[PDB]
């Protein structure tokens, strides 16, 4: 059969009779006007359809298409910059090809413009006759300065080469690569479609290693992330969260940045659609905009709820497939509290049994499915090309209370928890970020590369972190100690991000700043193990020296860290006096 | 007239420095812990209907 | 010998799918629980229990999900049996995914018996209790809550707590006939990494059956994991006569695999959601323990729970405080103050302490030094709840030495590090010494027949 | 002879309860007292020991006959009962002999299946009905009902029943009334005379 007739529609419902063909979780489209719909069950020659449209007009008799494909996305050039919505139709394609404000209820416009030509060039000893398996690199699509849009097969199909495309320019509807098998002459396009709800297929996974440095003198020294890893932080109105959401889209060693705004609000969304399109990387030539490597699954709360659940799912898998080309992906959950009240409306149309506190029985294994997507790992395909996706998912609980079924279920998968305080921020302390809560269960995995490289970290961080953990106990109620941890966490930690030097910092720079306050720390601790009084008054100069090492200007890098030699040995002289 | 005054406050900061104390540790506690049970039984009454 | 050989029939007549389960029609003489094979128009292979059967239907359910399942082009192919593993001795070393098949690139295991997953229970009349002691090194499970060989225990945990790393840890230094099979239910992909790199370390991959199940993997393949974790478990002891040390990670995480199964069946819920049968299948997972009288073999289970919220009312630390022989708590505070295993000893009961110790079996002062080790434990956590609401200085002579000996208690007779192994004598010898910051007199849970040898020292 | 075990065995007439039950426990013996012909309930957590006074029953009760119904408990606790009873010997005529001779277990553990929970508690007091009528004191632990009420709820949730409070069925309160109140000291029936009783310790798992 070819389509299928509607048989009564019930408010989302649809039992569309005639489909006997029909599998599970296929989309359909119903009626003239084609609203998208999902099969949920299948009563033998009828299939229980939820629509994800209002289903408003909807006649006994209306024709629904059915497609043979699961809820997926497309996979291809024209991909960055966009602006897609959680079941992925481009919403800044949309507002030009229709010329209205409102989204038009039934409009199957392509996901990818196929009308957009690309640079295609081939892989180079790709020769015609060659085997291909699943995953290999096929070509390369120059699709900005920045990114090259490797063009991979697909990991289902194989064979041998038998038509391929010379290098040239093609539409995303060209054929580009044809495959003898045992059975067909199988072609296939530049554009591939994988269901979201399906992990990619990838060869060997590997414990992840290199840190992720977001930029912070906070956060990439004493809480540290590694790419391959999971990040929870909180979601309150003002704390820090346009700070770490796009900072570590601008200044972190990340290929590509995916944001997934999930059910946010309507003008919350909308400012980060004003300000995302007009934000700067400085690339080693001259500065670029960031929406050449950022792709944005933007989606407000009027908007479909089962396009509310699934973009958390559209906005993994293209992360997963930037992954396969070697790239680092990163990607920002924001917020995952907003899926979690997505899930308690897709379940709760199916009456299905609220387990704790409303939430479905299926909560805390839909987020461990979806945490376990991220980590660094050796592709597929022969070029033998490695890349990771790091996942940082926004938990915004009601009151900011760290006991829920949400948030208690995020913080037992993610290993870092930048724990953001409004307390903090409304002194302006910035970044807000608070010492006391938060963790990383990723210092275990990180002293090879603090071995490897940057030696003398390690003494340092295990060190500070009693400095702040004695300072509270004697804050309650040693006065070295009190004055030092002052000069951390007004120096070190606190961090100007409109500064034209203190907005990003290397690491070179974070391992110097407290290799210096600690070697003060116990100069003094054996100066007065020998007076402090005399201390703070004779050695004022030299504090000032401490607190002044922050502003080594970017013009200044290898003397930044010869003031940082010079800086040190005037801490020597003084120690003995 | 400080001196008899001096040591009546300590006998008045004391057996008032419990009660804070014993609101903050003891009474507040046996009705935060009352107010979850409260709403896990209102839970499993309204997953039973 | 003894084998079935009519050919299976192959039904293409799927008439109902909703969520989980797929209800068949025209079936013919359907049993209770046979393994059917799906074979999906895709050429996917998928696998499911019988769940039940009316008349002429069939209502399975299937194992890796439902997704893509049609009504025409499907072809159910029954199998005229019930769940079978395929479990030999050379399952001793190889690391297998979560339903049945190997994962590093190893073949299919040749079997010499098939035995059933449901396994059948023992016979209370010929089930001998079990008295002999293991030692395991950490002084508040080896010293205070002693464990015996055959003896079923929990470790409470929750969320972030290290119990997945001194679970490795009681795995690592037990005690050359030793064997070790493992279950992963709803791990990470780190924690999954760090228990195939640890018995990669001390040569002890000879003698352990991991039973991988990451969280990727279906959900209702969580509920067949322990299952074949047992009864590979009984067939190296029970019909093989050594000695098995079953650890079951996640014993939540296959609970809540329990309980999403049961929501889709939509039947009976008990507390929180989970069903009414929830105590009945997680006792015959925790009931296949202990040494029988013709045997030499034995197997015991260490299974790990994280409770959820903290709470001990909780009912996944709840039903299986009924039906375990204990439990073994992990304390948060205590983590939170880098105490190495960290354990507190009030709510954490072993059943068979009674047994496992004496003059015949440990050193005839331990049984008793563990009762009033819980007396100074107990008077002195009232202490420092009294230490909250009054005052520091406000507290007498007594109730100072309750407060001395909790903090000396905490880092001195716990925390042994995570590669040190103490045994019972130096456990004893650590434990004494705490007593004797003590005076006398106030150890009244002591007779005076013991206690005149081992204070003065 | 054959008696169903869900029929009640017929009696003459029941007569008050006079004598103590003197179960050896200090707090029990002495503020809440059980006579013989009574009817007790043992709540309580895990780990508090509903079953070590229970065993503390089955050894050193001053009754003639003991049954001890295990509905739902561990294997292990049925295998420590008949270990260590042939070596505890008592006395009643100046002749020691164990407790073995006067106990008979009823056991049915939880890995045996939930619908034979239902029989066990029946048929243990169909035993502990049939010693009565001989005239001994007969004493009867079941261990432990909360886990026959959980066989309750699982026959009921298949027979699509509805449910009352927390998923048990209406029903609960007319099947633990019918089990509680076949106890108690009552003349036989027959021509000898003689006076019986059946007192039920009912452990209660919450
Ligand atoms: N009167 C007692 N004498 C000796 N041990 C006791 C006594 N009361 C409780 N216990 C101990 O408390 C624990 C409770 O055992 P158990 O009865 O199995 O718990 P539960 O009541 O949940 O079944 C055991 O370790 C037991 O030895
Ligand atoms: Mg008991």
């Amino acid at each position: 059969s070819t389509f299928g007739y509607v048989h009564g529609v019930s408010g989302p419902v649809v039992t569309a009779c005639d489909m006997a063909g029909a599998a599970m979780y296929e989309l359909v489209r119903v009626g003239h006007s084609e609203l998208v719909g999902e099969i949920i069950r299948l009563e033998g020659d009828m299939a229980t359809i939820q629509v994800y449209e209002e289903t408003s007009g909807v006649s006994v008799g209306d024709p629904v298409l059915r497609t043979g494909k699961p809820l997926s996305v497309e996979l291809g050039p024209g991909i960055m910059g966009a602006i897609f919505d959680g079941i992925q139709r481009p919403l800044s394609d949309i507002s030009s090809q229709t010329q209205s404000i409102y989204i038009p209820r039934g409009v199957n416009v392509s996901a990818l413009s196929r009308d957009v030509k690309w640079d295609f060039t081939p892989c180079k000893n790709l020769r015609v006759g060659s085997h291909i398996t699943g995953g290999d690199i096929y070509g390369i699509v120059n699709e900005n300065s920045l990114i090259k849009h490797k063009i991979m097969l697909p990991p289902r199909n194989r064979g041998t080469v038998t038509y391929i495309a010379p290098p040239g320019n093609y539409d995303t509807s060209d054929v580009v690569l044809e495959l003898e098998f045992e059975g067909i002459k199988e072609k296939f396009s530049m554009v591939q479609v994988w269901p979201v709800r399906q992990v990619r297929p990838v060869t060997e996974k590997l414990p992840a290693n290199h840190p992720l440095l977001t930029g912070q003198r906070v956060l990439d020294a004493l809480f540290p992330c590694v790419q391959g890893g999971t990040t929870a932080i909180p979601g309150a109105f003002g704390c820090g969260k346009t700070v770490i959401s796009q900072s570590l889209s601008k200044y972190s060693n990340s290929d590509v940045i995916i944001y997934v705004g999930c059910g946010e609000r309507g003008n919350e969304m909308s400012e980060v659609l004003r300000d995302f399109p007009e934000l700067t990387m400085e690339v080693d030539g001259k500065v670029e905009s960031i929406m050449k490597r950022t792709a944005l699954v933007a989606n407000t709360s009027n908007m479909p709820v089962a396009a509310r659940e699934a973009s958390i799912y559209t906005g993994i898998t293209l992360s997963e497939y930037f992954r396969d080309m070697g790239y680092h992906v990163s990607m920002m959950a924001d917020s995952t509290s907003r899926w979690a009240e997505a899930l308690r409306e897709i379940s709760g149309r199916l009456a299905e049994m609220p387990a704790d506190s409303g939430y479905p029985a299926y909560l805390g294994a839909r987020l461990a499915s979806f945490y376990e997507r991220a980590g660094r790992v050796k592709c597929l395909g022969n070029p033998e090309r490695e890349g990771s996706v790091s996942i940082v998912g926004a938990v915004s609980p009601p009151g900011g209370d760290f006991s829920d079924p949400v948030t208690s279920a995020t913080l037992g998968i993610v290993q870092v928890f930048w724990g953001l305080d409004k307390k903090l921020a409304q002194r302006k302390h910035f970044p807000s970020v608070n010492w006391l809560i938060s963790y990383s269960k990723y210092m275990r995995a990180l002293d090879e590369y603090y071995d490897k490289h940057f030696t003398e970290f390690v003494p340092l961080r295990t060190k500070a972190k009693e400095i702040l953990q004695e300072e509270e106990d004697l804050a309650e109620i040693d006065k070295i100690t009190l004055e030092v941890a002052k000069l951390i966490k007004d120096d070190f930690l606190q961090q100007n991000g409109y500064t034209p030097y203190d907005r990003f910092c290397p690491f070179y720079k974070t391992v110097g700043m407290l290799s210096n306050m600690i070697a003060f720390y116990d100069m003094a601790r054996r100066a007065v193990e020998t007076t402090w009084s005399i201390i703070r008054e004779h050695m004022g100069e030299i504090l000032y020296k401490l607190s002044s090492m922050k502003f080594k200007d970017p013009v200044k890098d290898g003397e930044a860290k010869i003031k940082a030699d010079y800086a040190q040995l005037l801490e020597d002289m003084q120690n003995a006096f | 007239s400080l001196q008899t005054s001096f040591v009546t406050l300590d006998e008045a900061i004391k057996i008032t420095n419990r009660r804070v104390n014993a609101i903050e540790h003891v009474i507040i506690p046996r009705i935060e812990r009352t107010l979850a049970y409260i709403i896990t039984e209102l839970d499993e009454r309204e997953r039973e209907e | 010998r003894n084998y079935l050989s009519q050919p299976r029939l192959t039904y293409k007549t799927v008439s109902g799918v909703n969520g989980p389960l797929v209800i068949l029609d025209h079936v013919k003489f359907p049993r209770y629980a046979e393994i059917v094979h799906l074979t999906l128009p895709d050429g996917t292979k998928r696998s499911g229990q019988v769940l039940e059967v009316s008349g002429s239907k069939a209502v399975v359910q299937v194992f890796e999900g439902t997704s893509g399942i049609d009504a025409k082009k499907t072809s159910c192919e029954f199998t005229g049996d019930i769940l079978r593993t395929p479990v030999s001795e050379d399952m001793l070393g190889r690391v297998f995914n979560g339903s049945g098949k190997p994962i590093d690139r190893g073949p299919v295991v040749l079997a010499e018996d098939f035995l059933d997953i449901m396994g059948q229970p023992i016979n209370p009349q010929c089930r001998i209790y079990p008295e002999e002691m293991i030692q395991t090194g950490i002084s508040a499970i080896d010293g205070m809550n002693s464990i015996a060989r055959g003896q079923k225990i929990p470790i409470f945990s929750a969320a972030g707590l290290p119990h997945n790393e001194i679970a490795a840890q009681i795995c690592r230094q037990a005690g050359e006939n030793f064997a070790i099979v493992f279950a992963a239910m709803g791990v990470n992909m780190e924690t999954a990494r760090f228990f195939k790199s640890d018995f990669e370390e001390n040569g002890s991959m000879d003698n352990v059956c991991l039973f991988l199940n990451l969280a990727n993997d279906p959900t209702i393949e969580r509920i067949i994991t322990p299952r074949l974790a047992l009864t590979t478990a009984e067939f190296l002891a029970y019909q093989c006569e050594k000695h098995v040390l079953v650890i079951l990670t996640d014993m939540s995480s296959y609970a809540e695999a329990l309980r999403e199964v049961s929501a889709a069946r939509e039947e009976v819920p008990g507390r929180r959601g989970f069903p009414g049968y929830m105590y009945t299948d997680l006792a015959t997972i925790y009931e296949r323990a202990g040494r029988v009288e013709g045997r030499n073999g034995s197997i015991t289970q260490i299974p790990i729970l994280t409770m959820p919220n903290d709470d001990i009312t909780h009912p996944i630390p709840d039903l299986t405080g009924y039906i375990t022989e204990g439990q073994i708590y992990v304390d948060r505070q205590l983590h939170n103050r880098q105490i190495y295993p960290p354990i507190n000893v009030l709510p954490s009961l072993s059943r068979l302490m009674k047994s496992a110790i004496g003059e015949g079996m440990t050193r005839k002062d331990h049984a008793d030094v563990s009762n009033q080790l819980y007396a100074c434990y107990a008077i002195g956590k009232d202490v420092q709840a009294m230490k909250a609401v009054v005052g520091e200085e406000a507290l007498t002579s007594d109730d100072l030495l309750y407060l001395e000996f909790l903090q000396k208690f905490e880092r001195n007779f716990i925390a042994q590090g995570p590669y040190e192994n103490r045994t019972v004598y130096e456990t004893l010898d650590i434990g004494w010494q705490l007593l004797r910051i003590f005076p006398k007199e106030m150890l009244k849970r002591i007779p005076q027949s013991t206690l005149s040898e081992f204070y003065p020292r």
